[PDB]
Formats: structure tokens, sequence, C-alpha cells
């Protein structure tokens, strides 16, 4: 990467390997999302 | 000096598009549009 030199680990080698434990790095996001039902329109251009 | 810049007269000319971004170039049923004539057209995002 770029003019570096870098290495990396995982989670599937040999170690870690059929164990029964808990999976790390797990993370929960929640976004809040509104919900209409449909609002009439008010001007009188949109119908034309 | 000002560049003209663009503008709508009124918000029905928002009737006619394709893919995901309205159409209207210089006309309307009843109003018009004034072309940017600087190329800054990289505005009014998606």
């Amino acid at each position: 990467v770029g003019d570096k030199l870098v290495f990396l680990e995982a989670l599937e080698r040999r170690v870690y390997q059929a164990t029964r434990v808990a999976y790390p790095l797990i993370g929960n996001i929640d976004i809040t999302f509104i919900m209409p039902m449909g609002v009439f329109q008010a001007n009188s251009m949109d119908r034309y | 000096e000002a560049y003209p810049p663009l503008c709508s007269s009124d918000a029905a000319m928002l009737r006619t598009a394709h893919a995901g971004e309205t159409g209207a170039d210089e006309v309307h049923l009843a109003q018009y549009l004034i072309r940017d004539a600087s190329p800054l057209r990289g505005c009014l995002p998606l």
C-alpha cells in the first residue's frame, strides 16, 4: 500500500478454529426513519 | 458584470423526467428556465 509494506492477520487461520466462542467485532447501527401515509397536494400546479 | 444563473420561475416544471434527475432545459407549459452560461454545472445533487 502506497510506498511502505505492512502485513495483516485473520480470524480464520489455524488458530481460533472450531472454537465455540462468541464472534468478536460485532456492532449495531440504528438510524431513525420517518414514514408518512399520504399527504394531499396544496398547490394546483401539481395536478396539470 | 454578472453571469446568468440557473433558476426556476415556478414549481411545476418537474413533470417529465428520466432516470433519477429532473429534465427541463429552457421550455415549460407556462414558464421558462434561464440556462447557466457559466460552466458551474456541478450543482443540484441527486
